């Protein structure tokens, strides 16, 4: 919060509108200001996101953060093949697996 | 009443800008547009192809250098540029490091139009007697285009490198209540654009309106078939 | 011509040279089985004049997706010291070949809690749900398999 | 969901004939180069391309939009298939 | 897009008239969606609070953030007289629109639940 | 011979795309819906996708 | 952390040394015993599958290690810790049945 | 480069139009843009509150009219209207009818600039000897205004009724992927505009464009405030 009201900002708009629902659904304690819902919402582990394509905010909160993923072995740049038609097996003109 | 238009700079880096008031849900319907053509097809730079005499490909170990070379490249697509010349989309740069000495963007041979707004961006760790010269050709264009898609032909050792243009580095709009108006649920535009410094946030907002208002007026004649 | 570029003494290429699928990298050449051109690829001979050549083609292409860069360039020739080849075969070599791979369309990923995964398409930096503080989101997984 | 494939269905009794029916007619519309066709050049199959929009090449699909008509005859013991060469190689090149 | 929302704030109580009710809802003494009854007919506020002539309407009105997706709100959809949620007629709307009349569609399918 | 396939044979490789449809599979065979034939769609990079719904 | 050194796919200091050459090739640290000794580095070498080997140099071109402490890292090994993939932000919702 | 936008349309009423190619993500940025400006903006017709002879309470029944009060105020809001001149933003228009009659939109008294563009429109059925009197005010603008936020009562018993503004029924638009020869990264955005009565499908769409590239000219004058 503070590089936000610290950095010249404030409350948006698109956040009273998640809040709001939360409010609805019990996410977040009514009676409290949204400094205090969207920290609820916060510890929560979700948040206020909004849509890079759009702009417009989502209906309700989305959990985010770091998380330790791995790229495994299996990559189809090697697995994915195709051919037409290649060499037969010696006994029978079968193709090769 | 009229758009009330209020732009907050810092430097060639930060910059705010601020359109107020404006109707209910009007500034999340103008705010994101534009943020959107920003990050992306704003012009760019940070180089192109880098070359080393003592480089055959990206994976070889220079001596009296700590760092590998693509490990460098790391340090070269993060690199910032700017030339200040509108007809130089492309020319050249050298370095040189002899000796103990901390290679970084800095180090680089001044030249016309070149620009580096971080000089502080280390290239190389070298130690005794590790010597090192190079040669980035930078060139402008736009968006991301790694080093597999665009070619270079400088040279049998000179090798291309991923390019990452759009001087932008994060935007963020903002609506919320603003209390210059004369009805009430209005909305106080205000932008958070980050910038390397090659293009200032003024810069940015100003061609990405332009990229905008031009793709915008491709409206004019339509050809109707009804069914 | 241009099928030849990083060959530049022995019949090896250079390093740090890319081999795309369909290049070479190594030089065998032996007498080819001979046996008599087809009547209609006789006469195709004489026609343009390339003749048959005793020694036909062998060498060692690049499989078709793996397009690397060579690195180890590693020779073995008969007759070398510290060497023993098979019995009655003449130099060989294995050259290294590496290349860079970003992550792929399709590339299997999974967290450290058994959740498996392959990637689906990529997405723009551009449009993403990023927060107020104008931080993109890089990846965004379905609360499905949870 | 190729177009007309409910009331395709529905022409026959069983799936097969209607497969083999479109099948046999798919060949004979490439024996002769499209030109045999019941069919009208507003009718007949449009493949858009960039270079310029023609009739879809695919043969399946010729068959397929052919017997939506319906102007195509069909079933077991038709006429002799003896003549049926002689009088079908022949009209078309 | 379907679920029905009822929240528990309101309670249900028994207003005289729909200004009760009305002014009730700024007053936050009821909800939304909340069960309430005026007079001796048994409604909620927002199945006043909304009265759609046709569904576009109620569309705007939901689109345009003076309504939620899921809220229980009166519309003539269909050349009947409803009372139902916005997404609820938004799903037959989407079938018929899919199928290319929305009569025998929306006719087929649970308009309630 | 090598990769410099140009659009000119992209959009004649489309030409004989449309219309006939391809058959794919999942192993194992288990219901005979393990085959189902959809039309080709070239697309770009290297994994293959298809309908959500039929891949139960 | 001791899974890369009981891995022993990083190379430490047998004593307390000192950083003198770095080199991305030799890395040389002149121990506490008198003695000069010296590691070559595996930088970007083949593996059994595809993955290759590095060691990287994590080490300033002069200061006194502790006997044990890491000097180059390793592929999966960073900074003496076992790291294989990066951490990512990641957002967990229906993005357009993706 | 040379993105061709292309509109078929059906009436004066529904329309649907293309701007094909474009840059991947450009759709998106026109689409949102174009839709809540449709939507919360264009002026329109808009009938607010009405007055009914006989009837009060906007629940209690009138006698002679098988629909009831609400009923036909549902009616009464489907009506598509439209002002000669840009000087009568507003007016009133006036409606009595007796006996077994048919009452449709056009059955509605005239008034001296208005016209409507919805003829036949079932008002009210009348039953026999059903005697009705009737007061409507038409006002002109932009958006969705419920009875909640629009008081009026010009008369007795006036019932406020909500205005439907914008012309635009829906617009949802949608965004694709094209090919284009070799490269596929283009958009194909299409866009499905509603429309009642007061302009086409075209003019909608001209008239928003014309909302965008209006706001896209504020940014003109920046006004300095560093940090």
């Amino acid at each position: 919060f503070g590089k936000r009201q610290g950095e010249g900002f404030g409350v948006d708009k698109r956040e009273k509108e998640v809040l709001a629902r939360a409010e609805k659904l019990g996410l977040v304690s009514p009676g409290k200001s949204p400094e205090e819902q969207l920290k609820e919402l916060f510890d929560l582990g979700k948040v206020v996101l909004y849509d890079g394509r759009t702009g417009e905010p989502f209906e309700g909160p989305i959990v985010v953060g770091q998380m330790f993923i791995m790229k495994l072995y299996h990559m189809v740049e090697d697995k994915m093949h195709a051919r037409s038609t290649g060499p037969y097996s010696l006994i029978t003109q079968q193709p090769l697996g | 009443k009229a758009p009330v238009f209020t732009a907050t700079t810092q430097g060639d880096h930060y910059g705010e800008f601020v359109l107020e008031p404006l109707e209910r849900g009007f500034g999340v319907t103008l705010g994101n547009p534009l943020r959107r053509i920003l990050l992306s097809s704003i012009p760019g730079t940070a180089v192109t192809s880098v070359y080393i005499e003592d480089v055959l490909h990206e994976f070889s170990t220079i001596p009296g250098v700590k760092e590998d070379v693509v490990e460098i490249i790391l340090n070269l697509k993060e690199l910032v540029v700017r030339f200040l010349d509108p007809k130089m989309a492309s020319t050249t740069l050298i370095l040189r490091a002899e000796g103990p000495k901390e290679v970084r963007a800095g180090d680089f041979t001044p030249s016309a139009d070149v620009e580096i707004m971080n000089p502080d961006l280390h290239i190389a760790t070298l130690e005794e007697g590790g010597k090192l010269y190079m040669e980035v050709r930078v060139d402008r264009g736009v968006g991301y285009v790694p080093a597999e898609r665009h070619g270079i032909k400088d040279r049998i050792n000179a090798i291309p490198v991923d390019a990452i243009f759009s001087p932008v580095r994060r935007v963020a709009f903002q609506v919320e209540d603003t209390r210059l108006g004369q009805r009430t649920d209005l909305d106080k535009l205000t932008l958070r654009i980050w910038t390397d410094g090659s293009v200032t946030p003024l810069e940015a907002l100003n061609q990405a309106v332009a990229i905008l208002k031009e793709h915008l007026n491709y409206f004019a004649n339509p050809e109707a078939s009804l069914l | 011509e241009a099928a030849l570029r990083d060959l530049d003494e022995e019949g090896i290429v250079r390093i740090g040279a890319e081999v795309k699928p369909g290049d070479i990298l190594v030089g065998r050449t032996s007498f080819k089985g001979e046996q008599e051109p087809s009547p209609e690829e006789r006469l195709l001979r004489s026609i343009f004049g390339e003749k048959a050549r005793d020694v036909k083609d062998t060498s060692l292409r690049v499989p078709p997706g793996e397009g690397g860069i060579v690195v180890g360039r590693l020779r073995l020739r008969r007759g070398d010291p510290g060497v023993e080849l098979k019995p009655g075969v003449r130099e060989v070599v294995r050259v290294f070949v590496a290349q860079k791979r970003k992550l792929q369309v399709g590339d299997k990923l999974a967290n450290r809690h058994g959740n498996k995964g392959v990637v689906a398409k990529i997405l723009p930096v551009e449009d993403m749900p990023h927060l107020p503080d104008g931080t993109p989101v890089d990846v965004i997984l379905n609360p499905l398999g949870v | 969901a190729e177009p007309g494939i409910d009331k395709l269905f529905g022409m026959v009794d069983s799936k097969y004939r209607l497969t083999v029916v479109v099948a046999k007619r798919a060949q004979q519309l490439l024996r002769h180069r499209f030109k045999n066709t019941v069919l009208e050049p507003e009718e007949r199959p449009k493949m858009r391309t960039l270079e310029g929009l023609y009739d879809d090449p695919n043969a399946v699909t010729w068959a397929m939009k052919e017997l939506l008509t319906g102007r195509l005859f069909f079933g077991e013991n038709l006429v002799p298939e003896d003549r049926l060469q002689k009088e079908m190689e022949r009209l078309y090149p | 897009i379907t679920q029905v929302r009822k929240e528990k704030k309101g309670a249900g109580m028994a207003f005289a008239t729909p200004e009760e009710a009305l002014a009730a809802y700024e007053r936050g003494e009821v909800a939304l969606n909340a069960p309430i009854v005026v007079a001796g007919r048994e409604t909620s506020v927002g199945r006043l609070k909304f009265v759609f002539a046709n569904p576009d309407e109620a569309l705007l009105a939901v689109a345009h953030g003076l309504l939620d997706l899921q809220d229980v709100v009166t519309v003539r959809y269909l050349g009947r007289r409803l009372e139902t949620s916005p997404g609820r007629i938004l799903f037959a709307r989407i079938v018929g629109e899919a199928v290319g009349d929305e009569k025998v569609a929306q006719e087929l399918i649970q308009m309630d639940v | 011979r090598q990769r410099d396939i140009k659009d000119e044979v992209w959009d004649a490789l489309e030409e004989v795309i449309h219309g006939k449809v391809v058959l794919l599979n999942r192993a194992p065979t288990l219901h005979r819906l393990g085959i189902q034939a959809f039309q080709p769609v070239l697309v770009e990079g290297q994994s293959i996708q298809l309908h959500p719904l039929v891949c139960e | 952390e001791r899974v890369v050194r009981d891995s022993l796919a990083a190379l430490y200091a047998e004593e307390d040394g000192e950083v003198v050459k770095v080199d991305g090739t030799r890395i040389a640290v002149r121990y506490e015993d008198g003695r000069l000794v010296e590691h070559p580095l595996r930088r970007y070498a083949r593996s059994n599958q595809g993955t290759a080997f590095d060691q990287r140099p994590r080490v300033r071109v002069g200061q006194r290690v502790k006997k044990g402490d890491l000097l180059a890292d390793g592929p999966a090994s960073e900074e003496g810790f076992l790291a294989l993939g990066q951490n990512v932000l990641v957002a967990i919702m229906p993005f357009d049945g993706y």
